[PDB]
């Protein structure tokens, strides 16, 4: 999870809707109502810092080539797809369909729209295949993926010859991988259901919200 | 002056150390308040 | 050159300090949120809650106990629920504070006692220092690090052919200018002959895709020959 | 007297503009506004950043040549 | 806030870099990592040898 819904209650309208009685009498209280209200404005722009801070970490939006010539590799499930509206990949459009009022209750729209986050999400995806680790540190610097994934190798201990000599056992397995990454998105709900949990529980309280204007007191 | 004590000025009644002030209330004026609306400043009746 | 550069990131530094006060804004929000809250704390001294006055000293001078005692029990609970809100917002701005200063510990530890290889943990680039510095209810971080800076494009190989054998280099990468081949550290052109000391030998040419033909270099064949 | 109809609501005084650039006041859903130009308030979908296509080859590396040293802030 | 902390420093450190951190890039040795948007988060595909 990286942000929630950003909700606003109007307090004054809450407690005492369209009421100049009801509202008088809340004056009485003083800064109660202001103070939540502003609360309820610093978690806002918290979830906006908070998408912010994950996503806008790349300085330009970079480009996938348009050969897509990655050593055997296939990128094409998680790279964008331009035939679909939104410009997201398989897997993230498999990620969107499976995540699933009027008493001073108002949802602000998100600063940056599920494109925007898309084209984030695209950008450090295409620095990653073009550029390796080059990107996060400086200018983006081109190399092949097989030269890439021998760096990585010689990252976690291994020579960069068992790289080259088993090159394309190792991009059919990658492949198999993001397969079976598919597979199990496209039929298994509970997977992304730790986001699912957050849509719940803000739901929920509002509606516990929503409930206590039925309440006598 | 300079004690702590308990006062009452023209029916405001409060504990506190009364010092001599540099505040200079207009002639109409007979209370001062702080940033928070407490009671900052009094005018003695008897003398101004 | 490295000198240099260091010392002109430190007066950039102090320019950017000594003009721009939004810099500090973090530690400022802190500063003011805490204010802010204490503010409001005191102002709910002011407010009535239903009472027939704000000013408890006068409901006792102007009332019976019996009288007094509602309007001191609104005020009572008034002003405790106020303090109760300000207790709960400042817990959970303790717990956002207590949260920065172990990310303040943490990066004095890995990046000011080390150098850390944690990517933008220590600021863009590669980590190769980090000074701290005392400020209001916080600390500074100077993060001197590495950003490579000429880029230059050269043709790349795998590995290289000489008499069957595959080589691959020891560390670094095979690079040409366009006519010539060398092999040069990752991080900064510094081109070199190819030698058996600069690669290894790992199978034949069949198995490597990209591989090209070259000439391996061997030190020992002109003394040898000699 | 410009009137824009955006995601985020009815925005009055603020001349919508084509090009987009850095956000500088987050409006909402993508639009952000900025002083500009004469020197009027502006509404824009905010750039996320330069667009740039890496020049990506199966037998092309980029080296650096030289360097340059970055002392940056981080306040905590 | 604490899990949006998290996602970027895994942001920084997976998909901008090669991690070291054990189980910290998923089990395995990290190789790579990639992100995809989803509805209120983010989901990292990591690569482990
Ligand atoms: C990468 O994988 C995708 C599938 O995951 C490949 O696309 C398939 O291509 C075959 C024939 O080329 C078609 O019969 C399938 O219908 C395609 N499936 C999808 C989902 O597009 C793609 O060709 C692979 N990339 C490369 C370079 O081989
Ligand atoms: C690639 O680098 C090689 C080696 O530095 C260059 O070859 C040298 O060129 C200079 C003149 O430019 C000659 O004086 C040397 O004798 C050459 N060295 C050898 C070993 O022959 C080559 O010119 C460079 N090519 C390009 C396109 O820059
Ligand atoms: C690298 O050199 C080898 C031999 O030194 C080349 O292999 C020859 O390739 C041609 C064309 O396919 C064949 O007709 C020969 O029989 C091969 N000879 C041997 C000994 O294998 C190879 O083509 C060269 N590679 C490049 C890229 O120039
Ligand atoms: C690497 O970059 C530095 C500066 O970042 C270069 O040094 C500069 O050289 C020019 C003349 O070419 C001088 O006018 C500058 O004053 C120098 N700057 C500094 C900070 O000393 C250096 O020449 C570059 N080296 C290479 C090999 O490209
Ligand atoms: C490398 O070549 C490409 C060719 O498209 C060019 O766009 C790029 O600027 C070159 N890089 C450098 C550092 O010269
Ligand atoms: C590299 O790509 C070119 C296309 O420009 C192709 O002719 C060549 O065979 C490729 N080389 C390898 C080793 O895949
Ligand atoms: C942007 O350009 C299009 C033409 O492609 C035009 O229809 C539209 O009115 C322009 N928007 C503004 C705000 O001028």
């Amino acid at each position: 999870p990286v942000s929630m819904t950003k909700t606003s209650v109007d307090c004054t309208m809450y407690i005492c809707g369209d009421s100049t009685e009801c509202s008088n009498l809340l004056l009485q209280y003083g800064s109660f109502c202001t103070q939540l209200n502003r609360a309820l404005t610093g978690i806002a722009v918290e979830q906006d810092k908070n998408t912010q801070e994950v996503f806008a970490q790349v300085k330009q939006i970079y480009k996938t080539p348009p050969i897509k010539d990655f050593g055997g590799f296939n990128f094409s499930q998680i790279l964008p797809d331009p035939s679909k509206p939104s410009k997201r990949s398989f897997i993230e459009d498999l990620l969107f369909n499976k995540v699933t009022k009027f008493n001073g209750l108002t949802v602000l729209p998100p600063l940056l729209t599920d494109e925007m986050i898309a084209q984030y999400t695209s950008a450090l995806l295409a620095g990653t295949i073009t550029s390796g680790w080059t990107f996060g540190a400086g200018a983006a610097l081109q190399i092949p993926f097989a030269m890439q994934m021998a760096y990585r190798f010689n990252g976690i201990g291994v020579t960069q010859n068992v790289l080259y000599e088993n090159q394309k056992l190792i991009a059919n397995q990658f492949n198999s991988a993001i397969g079976k990454i598919q597979d199990s998105l496209s039929s298994t709900a509970s997977a992304l259901g730790k986001l699912q949990d957050v849509v719940n529980q803000n739901a929920q309280a509002l509606n516990t919200l929503v409930k206590q204007l039925s309440s006598n007191f | 002056k300079n004690k702590c004590v308990n006062f009452n000025f023209n029916g405001l009644t409060g504990t506190g150390v009364l010092t001599e002030s540099n505040k200079k209330f207009l002639p109409f004026q007979q209370f001062g308040r702080d940033i928070a609306d407490t009671t900052d400043a009094v005018r003695d009746p008897q003398t101004l | 050159l490295i000198a240099n550069q260091f010392n002109s990131a430190i007066g950039k530094i102090q320019d950017s300090l000594s003009s721009t006060a939004s810099a500090l804004g973090k530690l400022q929000d802190v500063v003011n949120q805490n204010a802010q809250a204490l503010n409001t704390l005191v102002k709910q001294l002011s407010s009535n809650f239903g009472a027939i006055s704000s000013v408890l000293n006068d409901i006792l001078s102007r009332l019976d106990p019996p009288e007094a005692e509602v309007q001191i029990d609104r005020l009572i609970t008034g002003r405790l629920q106020s303090l109760q809100t300000y207790v709960t917002q400042q817990l959970i701005r303790a717990a956002e504070i207590r949260a920065s200063a172990n990310l303040a510990a943490t990066k004095m530890s890995e990046c000011v006692l080390g150098q850390s290889k944690r990517v933008d943990f220590c600021g863009k680039g590669y980590h190769l220092m980090s000074f701290p510095q005392s400020a209001p209810h916080g600390v500074v971080f100077l993060h001197v690090t590495y950003v490579p800076a000429q880029e230059k494009n050269f043709t790349t190989a795998p590995a290289i052919c000489h008499d069957g054998k595959a080589h691959f280099p020891r560390e670094g990468v095979f690079v040409s200018n366009g006519t010539h081949w060398f092999v040069t550290q990752r991080n900064f052109y510094e081109p070199q002959i190819i030698t058996t000391d600069n690669t290894f030998v790992s199978g034949n040419c069949d198995v490597v895709i990209g591989i090209v033909n070259n000439t391996v270099y061997d030190p020992l064949q002109p003394e040898l020959d000699s | 007297s410009n009137v824009f109809q955006t995601r985020a609501g009815c925005l009055i005084g603020a001349e919508h503009v084509n090009n987009s650039y850095e956000c500088d006041i987050p409006i909402g859903a993508g639009i952000c506004a900025s002083y500009q130009t004469s020197q009027s308030i502006i509404a824009y979908t905010m750039s996320l950043g330069a667009e740039n296509s890496v020049a990506y080859s199966n037998n092309s590396i980029a080296i650096p040549t030289n360097f340059t040293i970055s002392v940056t802030t981080e306040i905590l």
